[PDB]
C-alpha cells in the first residue's frame, strides 16, 4: 500500500518522464492535469479486478418486509442515507469502512442461519435472483432474515479530495501493468500519428504483463478443493 | 392478530432482548446496537472500581438517611 | 400524471370521428409540435450575416455621454436631424454626442457592421 | 403594513422573486403565485411578475438558465401577464426564445 | 450510478481532452455540442445492452375488449399519458418509476391465474402473437384478464432537457467501452484520413472489452437451472 | 435472472400467503370501515377542534340535565 | 343480459366483489387504487386516537342530545 | 407457499408503509367507523354545544 | 417511434455533423436538400423490412364476380378508388388505416370459413396462384368467398407533406443501421476519392450491424412450433 | 371456444366502443321502436 502521490512521483519519473505534465523537478504531475490520470488511475484498477479475482470483500443486507429488490447503492446504507425519503437503511456497515458500491459479480450468497442460497435457479421455488448485476431480488422476505452476499469487489475509487481514498492496494507485480495502462491512455489522446504508436506499444505491454501473471500464478487465482461428490454420488 | 417484528423497525437500543438466543446475528446485532452503552461504562470504569471499593461503606450510611436528616 | 384515480374510464363513449376510425394496428403522433419554445440566449460562436444596409452616421444610432452632474437626452425630429435637450448645472458639465463605430447596445440579431476605415 | 395592502386597495399587483432566483430555490417559487390569490387578495386576471435578475454578465448562462424554470411555473400558474426585469439585460445577454431540439 | 453531469466532466478530462469540443479548463463540453454527444451516448447504451442481458424489466398489462393489439408504449401507461387522447390506460405503473418504453425482445408472459402464457406458437390455439417486436397481441381478451410481460429492457433514453433522464445505470466494468463508441463516433465523422484512423482504433477497442467481458463473464450473463425434464420424461 | 411477478405458483410470524400480502389482504377486507372515516375526516376534524369543551361539558353529568 | 364487468368500468370508489377475493392481482390493484383513502387516515392518525379515547364521552352527550337543545 | 410478496412491490412498493401502519390500529379506526352515525349526530349542532359551554356559569349559581 | 424532424436532428448531430447540408445551428437538414434525405430513408426501411420480418400486417380481399386477377393497389380499396372508371373496390381498410400498398411478400391465405388456401401448389386444383408478386389470382370466385391475406410488410412511405406520414416505427436498436445507410447514400453521390473510402465504412458498418441482430436475435425473428406431424403420421 | 374478436378490430376498430355504447341501453331504444308510430302521430298535429 501506499499514497496517491507516490504513483505520481512513480509515473513523473516513470512512463510520462518525457512528458509536458510533470513539473520542472520531475517530482510531481501539474496540478492541473492531476484529474486526467485519476481517471484514467480508476479505470485501470477496474479492468485488472475484473481478470483477476484478487479481492473478495462480503456485505450485510437486512431483509424489509413489503420490498423484493434490494439494490446495492450506498443510499440504502444505515452511514449513508438520507432519513427524509428512506424510511430505514437495510445495507449495514461500520463507520470507518462505509460501503462504496464496489460490486462487480456475486460469488455466493448465506443466510443468518447458514445454509446456502441458489441464485438464478429458475427452476427451484427458493432461489434468489439478480435482475440487474447490482440489484439482489428475494421473492420471500421472511420476518428476521437477513442474508450475507459475498462478491468479487473492485478498488476503491480513488479521489484527490481529503475525505476521499489516497491509497492504493494492488500486487506489486502488477504495477508495470497498471503503469502501463495509464500511458496507453495518455499517448492515444494526443492525434500525432508518432504517439499513437508510441501507445500501442504500452497497451501490448500491458497485455504482456498481465498473461505472463497468469502464466506464473502469481495472484494465486487458481483455486481446488477437496472432492465431495464422490460421497454424495454414493461411491463409497 | 398480524406479524409485527424485524430488525429496521420495532427494535431500538432501549427495549430488552428477545428469545431469539440461538441466532447468532442476532446476539451480535444486539451488543452493537447498543455499544455507546458500553462505552459509557468503559472509559469511566476506574471511577466505577473506587465507588465499588466501598460498597460496603455506602450502604451502612444508608442504614440511617432518615436519622441524619435529624441533625440538619 | 395520475388522472386515473378519479374514474370516469369507461369505454362505452358517444364520442367517434367516423373519419380517423382505425384498428388496434395503426398508431399515429399528432401535429402538436413547439410546446414551450424555451428561453435561452444567442450564440457567439456563430456570425449571422448581415441582411440590411445602414447609412452611416444616421441620427437614429447616435449616443451621448455627460458627467453625472447634468442631464441630457438626443432625440430626433428629421430625416437627417436631432435635437439634444440638456440641463446645465455646474462650470465642469461636458456633454458629449458620439458616434460609435462598434455596437456595444444593441442585440446580437440587431447589431452593425464594425468598420474603423473612414477614408 | 399588511392591513392597508389588501386587493381592494389597488387595481392589480406586481412581484417579484430575485431573491429565490439567484440561488437554485426553485422550490419557494410557488409560493410566490400562491400568496397572490390568497395572502393578498387580488385574483388572478390581475397579477403582473417580472421573473428574475441577473446583473453579473458571467452569471447570464447560469441565472437565465433557472430564469426559464421560473417561467414555466408561472405559465402553469396562469399569470395574465408575465416581463422580464431589465431590458438593459436582455439586449446585454441577449437572450431568445426558440423551440428546444429534439435531439435529446 | 452517476449523473449525466459527471459523463461530461469524465469525457472532457478522458479521451476526449485533446480535441476543441471541450472547455478551455477542460471541464465540461460547450454547449452547443451536448446534444451531440447524448445522441452518441443513446446509441452507445442502446449496444451495449442488446449484446448483454444486463437489465431485466417486467411491465403489467391489463386486458381490454375490443382490443387485439397492445402497443407498449409510454402514451398508454397509467402515468404520463393525455387522458384527451386515451380514455383508459392499460399499462400500470402505479409503483416505482414510470415505464420508459425501453422493450427491447419479449422473453416470457404470464396472466393473472399465475400460470405460463405460449408465445408466437403457431401450432398453439391459446398462444400469443407479435406482429411486431414492441406490440403484443391477444386474440381472445376475457373479462378480468390481466398479462405480465417480462422482457430485456435497454436504458432509459438520456436527455439534457427539463424533467428529463439524466441518470447513467451500467456496470462500471463497462465504462470503457461507453467512452470508446462515443470516441469512435466523433473522430469518424471529422471524415478526416487522420482522424478516420483513429476512429478505427477506438472501435477495434470498443470490440476488445466486450469480448474480455464475455471472456470473464463480469455481468453474470451466462444461467443454468436444475434438470427439470429428467422427471417430466419419466427416467425415474 | 429476474423473476416474473405473477408466476407466484411454484411458523407463527411468518405466513404461508406472505406476510406482506397478508397484511393487504386484510386491509382489504375491512375497506368499508377505512371508507367510512376517510369520507367524514372534517367532521371528525372538527369535533377535534373542540373536543375538550365537550368533554367538560360530559363531565358535568347530574347539574346540566337536572334543571330540564 | 351483456357483460359490463372490466377494471375501466369499475374504476370508481365501489365495495369490493366476494367474486375475485382470490384473484391476488385483484386484491392488490383493490388497495392501490384507493390508496388516498388510506393516505387520508394514516396521516391524521393523531386526532383519531384522541377521539377513539373519549367516545363513551361522547355517547353520554348524544344520549341527551335533544334535552341539551332546550336548555340553549 | 405462494409469492405474492413480488405483487405488492410492483404495485405498492414504498407505499406499503402507511398501509401496515393503518393495519395495526384496524381496532381503533373500526370503533370510530361503526359509531359514525353518533359523531354525525353531534356535528350537525357544534355551534349549539359550543355556545351552551359559554353559558354554564349562570347553572352552577342557579343549581 | 417518433417524428422525421428528430431523425433530421439526430442526422445533423450524428453521421452528417460535417457536411454542408446542415442548418448553421446544426438543428436540421437544409430543406432544399430534405428530399434527397427522404428517398435515402425509404430506401434503408425498405431494406431492413425485407432481411427482417418485423412487421406482418393482414388485409381484406373480396371476390367479385368475373374477375381473377385481384391486384393489390390503392386504387381498388374503398377508401381511395375512383368511381368513374371502377365499378366496385374489393380491398376494404378503413378511414384512419388506408390500404398503401405495402406488400411485400405473402405468408398465408385463409378464408371467411376459416380453412387455409395453399399458394403456388400447381397440382392442387383448389389452390391459389401469384402471376405477380403483388396479384393475387383466383380461379373459382363464389358468392360470399372473402379471402384475408396476412403478408410481410414494409414501413408506409415517408412524405414531407402534412397529410403523408412523417413517422418511424423501427426497433430502436437498428437506428445506427440506418444512419449508416444514409452516410453512405450521401457520401457516394459525391465522386470525390476521399468520400468514396468513407463511404465504404459506413456501408460495411450497416452490414455488421444487421449481422450482430441476427446473431443474437434481438427481434424475435427465430421462430418455432410444437409438432405436429406426430400425430398426422400416426406414430401415437 | 371461437376467435372472433380480430375479425372485429379488423373491420370495426375505434368504433366498437359506439356499438357498445348503444347496446348497453337496448331496452330503452325496443320500448321507443315498437310505438314508433304514436310519436309520428302526435308529431303530425
Amino acid at each position: 500500500m501506499y499514497y496517491i502521490e507516490e504513483l505520481f512521483c512513480r509515473l513523473a519519473n516513470g512512463v510520462l518522464n518525457n512528458t509536458g505534465i510533470v513539473t520542472d523537478d520531475r517530482g510531481d504531475i501539474e496540478d492541473d492535469s492531476k484529474p486526467f490520470i485519476i481517471v484514467a488511475a480508476n479505470e485501470a484498477l477496474t479492468r485488472l479486478h475484473g481478470r483477476f479475482n484478487m479481492r473478495n470483500n462480503n456485505v450485510v443486507v437486512e431483509m424489509q418486509e413489503g420490498r423484493t429488490n434490494y439494490p446495492l447503492l450506498a443510499k440504502y446504507a444505515v452511514q449513508s442515507y438520507d432519513p427524509n425519503e428512506v424510511k430505514c437503511p437495510f445495507i449495514m456497515d461500520l463507520a470507518g469502512e462505509k460501503f462504496a458500491e464496489d460490486v462487480i459479480r456475486i460469488l455466493e450468497v448465506y443466510d443468518d442461519k447458514g445454509r446456502r442460497r441458489p441464485l438464478n435457479d429458475r427452476n427451484n421455488p427458493c432461489s434468489l435472483f439478480t435482475p440487474r448485476p447490482n440489484v439482489l431480488q428475494n421473492n420471500a422476505p421472511k420476518a428476521w432474515e437477513v442474508l450475507n452476499v459475498m462478491y468479487q469487489a473492485k478498488h476503491p475509487k480513488l479521489s484527490t479530495a481529503e475525505d476521499g481514498y489516497n491509497e492504493i492496494d494492488i500486487p506489486d507485480t502488477l504495477d508495470p501493468a497498471l503503469d502501463a495502462y495509464i500511458a496507453y491512455r495518455y499517448y492515444t489522446s494526443l492525434n500525432t500519428p508518432e504517439s499513437s504508436a508510441k501507445a500501442a506499444e504500452y497497451l501490448s505491454f500491458y497485455d504482456s504483463i498481465c498473461r505472463e501473471v497468469v502464466e506464473y500464478d502469481l495472484t494465486s487465482d487458481t483455486e481446488v478443493d477437496t472432492n465431495t461428490l464422490f460421497r454424495k454420488r454414493g461411491w463409497r | 392478530t398480524i406479524p409485527n417484528e424485524g430488525y429496521c423497525c420495532e427494535t431500538l437500543n432501549d427495549p430488552i432482548v428477545d428469545k431469539m438466543i440461538g441466532n447468532a446475528y442476532y446476539v451480535v446485532k444486539f451488543v452493537a446496537l447498543r455499544m455507546p452503552f458500553i462505552k459509557n461504562v468503559s472509559d469511566n470504569m476506574t471511577q466505577l472500581l473506587a465507588i465499588h471499593n466501598k460498597l460496603t461503606e455506602l450502604s451502612a450510611i444508608y442504614t440511617k438517611l432518615d436519622e441524619l436528616q435529624l441533625i440538619h | 400524471i395520475e388522472d386515473y384515480l378519479k374514474g370516469k374510464n369507461c369505454l362505452a363513449s358517444p364520442n367517434y370521428d367516423p373519419d380517423d376510425q382505425h384498428s388496434s394496428w395503426r398508431e399515429d403522433l399528432p401535429q402538436f409540435k413547439k410546446d414551450r419554445e424555451h428561453l435561452t440566449l444567442v450564440n457567439t460562436r456563430r456570425n449571422r450575416t448581415y441582411n440590411t444596409k445602414l447609412n452611416r452616421f444616421d441620427p437614429e444610432y447616435w449616443v451621448v455621454d455627460y458627467n453625472a452632474l447634468m442631464v441630457a437626452t438626443i432625440i430626433p425630429y428629421g430625416s437627417k436631424s436631432f435635437k439634444v435637450p440638456c440641463q446645465w448645472r455646474t462650470n465642469k458639465d461636458f456633454l458629449g454626442v458620439r458616434w460609435m463605430t462598434e455596437d456595444t447596445f444593441d442585440h446580437h440579431l440587431y447589431r452593425y457592421e464594425t468598420d474603423p476605415n473612414y477614408l | 403594513p399588511e392591513s392597508e395592502w389588501i386587493f381592494p386597495n389597488y387595481d392589480f399587483v406586481q412581484i417579484e422573486d430575485y431573491d429565490w432566483i439567484i440561488d437554485g430555490r426553485l422550490d419557494l417559487v410557488p409560493l410566490t403565485f400562491d400568496a397572490a390569490v390568497n395572502r393578498l387578495g387580488y385574483p388572478l386576471n390581475v397579477v403582473h411578475y417580472f421573473i428574475g435578475f441577473v446583473l453579473l454578465p458571467e452569471d447570464a448562462k447560469k441565472i437565465w438558465a433557472d430564469v426559464d424554470k421560473a417561467w414555466g411555473l408561472a405559465l402553469e400558474a396562469g399569470i395574465p401577464h408575465i416581463y422580464p426585469w431589465s431590458y438593459t439585460q436582455v439586449m446585454r445577454d441577449g437572450v431568445i426564445y426558440a423551440v428546444p431540439k429534439v435531439c435529446g
